[PDB]
């Protein structure tokens, strides 16, 4: 009656789906196909002698301790008197990345070999320079060996090499400049906001720009501290601070005026401030308030605490970086590519692979075409032919395009597809011209890519450049035409004088023509109405695409766009690439154009700006105008637009490796951004190559990064067996074989003396296992809890505490608290505070991370469970209220809702436009000082319209119990003047960033690159466009988020003067 | 009324074209390459560039493309479609895990390969050594030998075993890449009926202008 007595026969009750909940694994770990090795163990010892004893030894035994043994336990058996002293020797084995790894530091344990098959053989040091084969270091870090590239192939790779070592040694010069200070700047850059004016909120808070501050002192033995309470002017520098701290400390009664001024002077630079409780230090001539721990504590109500500490014994800590090269330290006469008089064309032999059922699908083509993003020809396929079984082409596509007319970055984009039944099976593209300029000539093998999970399309040209790594894929290898000469790209001088020729000639073309819209025939003199429907498509977003009328339009009057710097993302994407005439051109107003805004140029460096000379001219913006605080704001937007560089030594490349190799900030973000991305093998050959360069440079902190990423594997290992091996066991059962673990000496070795990498100004020290634990959700995250080894910690915060979590993919979390950071400070830097807390995460691998832990901080759920009475009957809606009065009690209360009410109204507005996930009562968290915000965003840009969806949705839907809140007590709120202080905030809010709205087009469009499949391609992107109603006017967009806002909410929204 | 952005594009998706409506900026335009639009009519200006090429006036437009009982269809169609999306979620991840898998093999099978080379080097190691020490002396003797025998019968029968471990290894690549290929047999069947499906959904949402 239920199911009509329906039987599903197929239904087997045992397995299973993944329903009955974590993502992708697995790794392995101490030995091979094993996680965790066996605690005792046995290895087999390969001597000189060609003996084999077999030690039994504990899987945490150093090799000290099994060659020191082994030289005993050897003596027992025979040919003893063939073997040196032990210190004549070395260990060595093969690891799980196949590799003969020789074991130069013997403190090292066996179980952090990663050593395959449980066995050492013994030799004497080969290859004397022992110094030299600490690229051990390098390819840990990296997580290959670096010997894996000595041994790659194509030139281009190791031109790379060799070529980039030009930035890291200019780089290495500018550190010992002027050292040991250059050096301290280096590795200790200053925390600095980009602005060092103040916005009036935070002024106000100041009595007429006074701070009170406190500096601390160390004197007997390294023990006590004394405080000495300055108030200084907001706008004063660290060294004026440093003498006011020195004047109070040593006044007296024995030395008179004249006399303390002297004391002073001979102390003053001895000394440089520390922030008490991490390693930031103010090393130089800024305001204090543009240091972002000074402006912080001004808005948290808090009073600085600075230590003075001794210029010697800063620099006793910072080592010499001492830079060493490594080991590893076109053609003559050519034929120009504007001499060739053919068109294009590529032979199209044959793909042996291809994996398809041949009763589903009916016959099978190639389908090409040339590119350049969006394509200079006509698209076209071969014919469907030896369709499914064994599919082979002798064919000659022809493309109508003359040779000459290839734009330098052109690309040959191909796939091979199956039949209106049309459906890619797989693809891959290839650079017509190579990295040496070089005009592509015979045979190439081509290894093909699977179509990803969104891509429906046929052909994927923003898909990346080169051939797929795996050999054992579609493997359709093709001819392309040879001229008798190996064709090169035209040099400057000769695309300069055809550019040059090209205007002569334009200037007597006469009168009419038919469409002349393409040249001018208004002369130098142009209309008003011209120059203001310019200025009007100038303001205009990236993804509002341009009218073939508008195109032309704009390269017609081409040279009076040098008048708005700020429209050449749109001239740019006006010119037909396949006329050489236009694009020489365009090389030559690019060659001078004027600089523009940071924020602009990064356009061009996305997927739709490929050219070489635009993407040069976006770099020397950024070269210019982008600083240090902002770059690595943006830092993975421009690592994520590496992807889209045609080749391996670039413009970009230099100098975000030469940022990296000159502040240590930077390159700290940039090691685990490259990193992080490993895994993945389109870029693991590049990052890989660059991450070489990076290590080989950086100097001491090398070893530093080391020391984390010995952490990461550790807790990849011990979060792997807890989601394999140890799942349908106890929480009870898991948390002793955690504890249990993190005892073992190796773990205690691996988790101790390192830096966090959410930031590594925090040192983590001892870990307070008492404190650790494996939290409740399903994918076994880890809370992790260390001292704060710091001289003052009492002073910042004594234990540090952070979440690692093996399941989920971070990078789209990462993503939004980037762009919620970017809103606060877009907001808060034009005087309007809203406060958001976008709390630290980090990307470290294939789905792995670290979440920065909020103290003090509850889901609304926890919330309600603490108020809630028993007999479990219904939740109060102002429980939360209750609660929240509980914490700030007096005048305390008012601001704790001042805090909510603007924090509520940034999270309202931001959420809403980003479209995240929708919002309830257990991803939404309250401070016991009444700030709100946001975790768990899940995706993004709506990615649940891909199922059934123009939804618009509203994610952050305030419920009756943050409404009560909002307007202190009140009973039907939705009238008080409180509410409407908050609406008037999130109107505000939603039309300041929507004046920024280019900038998140841009985030969002650089980030494509990314596997993310929340941005596959730009009509994703395109949801923010609404949300933000750029096709509006900018009142009709505030009445749109009014309606928005009213109707998900059902009333309130209908009352200001726009 | 009665072909007349972002749900203009997803209607481009895969010669075809349509006709789309600030006002101070122009009034219609043609869309995939977008023309700005006497216009005498609207009608009038596109059946005449449907027979007729869009190269004269600038250095074709070929393919103009049960109130009750078409509702639940659309609840219908979605939980194939949703059933087909899972079918097509979960099988990119079995291709994936076992690409990876498999070349956890292919590495792991050069460093048996590396494994078993110290090994061999090893007995070779031992015979110059041993077979130096069989020649002198000679009168050490049985005490001496059948010991330096015993440690080398283990050497061999090692190195058996390490050269099993890798044929035995070497099997199962086979077998994952059989199923590799498997894999994706089935989801190029999928992908094209995915695509009909999704097709249909649309059109049929579509002719109607939410439990389902
Ligand atoms: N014209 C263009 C360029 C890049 C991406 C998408 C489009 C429109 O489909």
């Amino acid at each position: 009656s239920y199911y009509h007595h329906h039987h599903h026969h197929d239904y087997d009750i045992p397995t299973y789906f993944q329903g009955a909940s974590m993502p992708p694994r697995p790794s392995s770990g101490e030995l091979w196909g094993i996680h965790l090795m066996p605690p005792r163990i046995l290895v087999e010892c390969l001597l000189p002698n060609g003996m084999i004893v077999t030690l039994e030894c504990l899987r945490e035994a150093t090799l000290i301790t099994i060659k020191h043994e082994l030289f005993k336990e050897a003596r027992k058996y025979p040919l003893h008197q063939l073997l040196q002293d032990e210190s004549s020797y070395i260990f060595v084995s093969v690891t799980q990345e196949a590799e003969r790894e020789e074991f130069f530091d013997e403190t090292r344990r066996l179980c952090d070999l990663r050593l395959f098959q449980p066995f050492l053989k013994v030799i004497e040091p080969v290859g004397n320079r022992e110094e030299k084969i600490l690229n051990r270091e390098i390819g840990f870090a990296i997580g290959m060996p670096v010997c894996e590239f000595d041994m790659v192939k194509d030139p281009e790779v190791q031109d790379f090499r060799r070529n980039i070592l030009n930035v890291c040694k200019e780089a290495v010069d500018l550190r010992d400049l002027n050292s040991p200070h250059s050096r301290a700047m280096y590795v200790y850059p200053p925390n600095v906001e980009s602005s060092p004016e103040l916005p009036k909120h935070i002024y106000n808070k100041l009595d007429k720009g006074q701070i009170i501050v406190v500096i601390w002192v160390i004197v007997s033995p390294n023990n006590d501290k004394q405080k000495y309470t300055l108030k200084i002017n907001h706008d004063c520098v660290p060294e004026q601070v440093i003498a006011e701290a020195i004047r109070k400390k040593t006044r007296s009664m024995l030395l008179s005026s004249e006399q303390l001024k002297l004391c002073v002077l001979e102390y003053q630079g001895k000394y440089i401030l520390k922030v008490c409780g991490c390693d930031e230090y103010f090393l130089e001539k800024y305001p204090l308030s543009q240091y972002k721990y000074i402006r912080s504590c001004i808005m948290l109500g808090r009073m600085p605490n600075l230590m003075l500490m001794a210029k010697e014994s800063l620099y006793s800590q910072l080592p010499m970086d001492c830079f060493t090269m490594p080991s590893y330290s076109g053609e003559t006469s050519t034929k120009s590519l504007w001499v060739i008089n053919s068109a294009l064309r590529i032979k199209i032999l044959c793909a042996t692979y291809v994996n398809v059922n041949i009763r589903d699908i009916d016959k099978i083509y190639v389908r090409t075409g040339i590119y350049h993003g969006g394509e200079p020809l006509c698209d076209n396929v071969n014919t469907q032919r030896v369709p499914c079984s064994n599919p082979r082409w002798n064919e000659w596509l022809n493309y109508d395009i003359y040779i000459p007319d290839l734009p330098r970055a052109a690309r040959l984009c191909l796939s091979i597809c199956s039949v209106e039944e049309h459906c890619p099976l797989a693809w891959g593209n290839i650079n017509l011209f190579d990295y040496t300029d070089t005009l592509v000539s015979g045979k190439m093998a081509l290894n093909l890519w699977p179509v990803p999970h969104g891509l429906e399309d046929l052909l994927n040209p923003i898909g990346v450049t080169g051939s797929n790594p795996n050999k054992e894929t579609p493997c359709l290898e093709l001819e392309f035409d040879w001229f008798s000469s190996v064709v090169k790209f035209p040099d400057m001088s000769v695309i300069e004088e055809h550019a040059n020729w090209s205007v002569s000639r334009e200037a007597g073309f006469s009168y009419s023509h038919a469409g002349l819209s393409n040249r001018l025939a208004r002369d130098n003199e142009l209309r008003e109405n011209d120059k203001e429907q310019l200025k009007a498509i100038s303001t205009r977003d990236p993804l509002s695409e341009i009218t073939e009328q508008e195109k032309d339009f704009l390269w017609s009057h081409r040279h009076y766009c040098v008048t708005i710097p700020e429209i050449l993302p749109k001239l740019l994407l006006s010119v037909k690439w396949n006329s050489r005439d236009e694009v020489a051109q365009m090389y030559c107003l690019v060659k001078d154009w004027p600089p523009i805004k940071p924020e602009q140029a990064m356009e061009l460096l996305d997927c739709n700006y490929p050219d070489p000379m635009v993407r040069g001219f976006a770099v020397r913006c950024l070269e210019k105008y982008l600083t240090d605080d902002k770059l690595s704001q943006y830092l993975i937007q421009l690592v994520q637009v590496l992807k889209y560089e045609q080749y391996l030594d670039n413009l970009l490349v230099r100098f975000l490796l030469k940022k990296a190799l000159t502040n240590q900030r930077i390159g700290h973000f940039f090691f685990w951004h490259l990193k992080s991305e490993m895994h993945n093998k389109t870029v693991s050959q590049r990052f890989g190559l660059l991450l070489e360069s990076y290590c080989r440079a950086c100097g001491m902190y090398l070893k530093h990064l080391n020391r984390q990423v010995e952490a990461m594997e550790k807790l990849i290992n011990l979060t792997d067996i807890l989601k394999q091996e140890k799942k349908d066991e106890t929480q009870k059962v898991q948390m002793k074989f955690l504890v249990e673990q993190m005892r073992r000496p190796d773990f205690m070795d691996a988790l101790q003396g390192f830096l966090s990498p959410l930031n590594p100004a925090h040192q983590l020290g001892n870990l307070r296992l008492e404190e650790c634990r494996i939290m409740s959700s399903a994918k076994r995250p880890l809370w992790l809890n260390w001292e704060n080894p710091d001289i003052m910690s009492e002073l910042l915060f004594q234990n540090n505490e952070i979440i690692f979590k093996n399941g989920d993919d971070l990078r789209q979390d990462m993503l939004t608290l980037q762009i919620i950071r970017i809103m606060e400070n877009i907001w808060q830097n034009q005087g309007l505070d809203l406060r958001m807390l976008p709390y630290g995460c980090l990307s470290i691998g294939d789905c792995v991370g670290l979440i920065e832990v909020v103290r003090n901080s509850h889901t609304i759920m926890q919330i309600q469970c603490k108020g809630g009475l028993k007999g479990a009957l219904q939740f109060n809606s102002h429980t939360l209220h209750q609660w929240l009065k509980d914490k700030n009690k007096g005048e305390i209360y008012d601001a704790a809702i001042d805090l909510f009410t603007r924090s509520c109204a940034g999270y309202c507005v931001a959420t809403f436009i980003l479209g995240i996930g929708d919002r309830h009562n257990s991803n939404i968290m309250v401070k016991d000082d009444g700030q709100l915000f946001h975790i768990d965003f899940g995706h993004f840009l709506d990615h649940k319209k891909k199922k059934f969806g123009k939804r618009e949705r509203v994610p952050f839907v305030l419920t009756q119990d943050f409404l009560i809140v909002i307007s202190k007590g009140a009973q039907e709120c939705t009238k008080t003047r409180e509410f409407e202080r908050f609406q008037e905030m999130c109107y505000k809010a939603y039309l300041a960033i929507r004046q920024h709205a280019n900038l998140f087009i841009n985030l969002f469009s650089m980030m494509l690159g990314s596997g993310m499949p929340e941005l596959q391609s730009f009509d994703d992107i395109a949801y923010i466009r609404k949300t933000l109603a750029l096709d509006k006017t900018e009142q009709e967009a505030l009445e749109y988020f009014m309606k928005q806002m009213n109707d998900a909410h059902h009333g309130g929204w209908t009352t200001k003067m726009d | 009324q009665d072909w007349y952005r972002e749900e203009v594009n997803e209607k481009l998706r895969d010669g075809t074209f349509l006709v789309r409506d600030t006002k101070m900026h122009g009034d219609y335009t043609l869309t995939n390459k977008l023309i700005k639009i006497k216009y005498s009519s609207v009608v009038e200006l596109i059946n005449h560039y449907r027979n007729e090429s869009l190269a004269q006036y600038n250095p074709k437009l070929l393919y103009p493309v049960n109130i009750e009982a078409v509702g639940k269809k659309l609840h219908e169609y979605n939980t194939q479609f949703q059933e087909k999306s899972r079918e097509y979620d979960r099988l990119y991840e079995e291709y994936t895990r076992t690409s990876q898998e498999i070349q956890m093999k292919r590495t792991a099978i050069e460093a048996f390969n590396e494994t078993i080379k110290i090994f061999e080097e090893q007995c070779q190691t031992q015979e110059r050594y041993s077979k130096e020490y069989i020649e002198k002396f000679k009168r050490g003797n049985e005490k001496e030998i059948q010991r330096i025998m015993h440690n080398y019968d283990k050497l061999k029968s090692r190195i058996s075993e390490i050269i099993d471990s890798r044929r035995r290894l070497e099997e199962d690549l086979k077998k994952q890449a059989a199923e590799y290929r498997e894999i994706d047999k089935r989801m190029n069947s999928i992908k094209p009926d995915l695509i009909q499906l999704r097709k249909t959904r649309d059109q049929y949402l579509m002719w109607l202008t939410n439990e389902w």
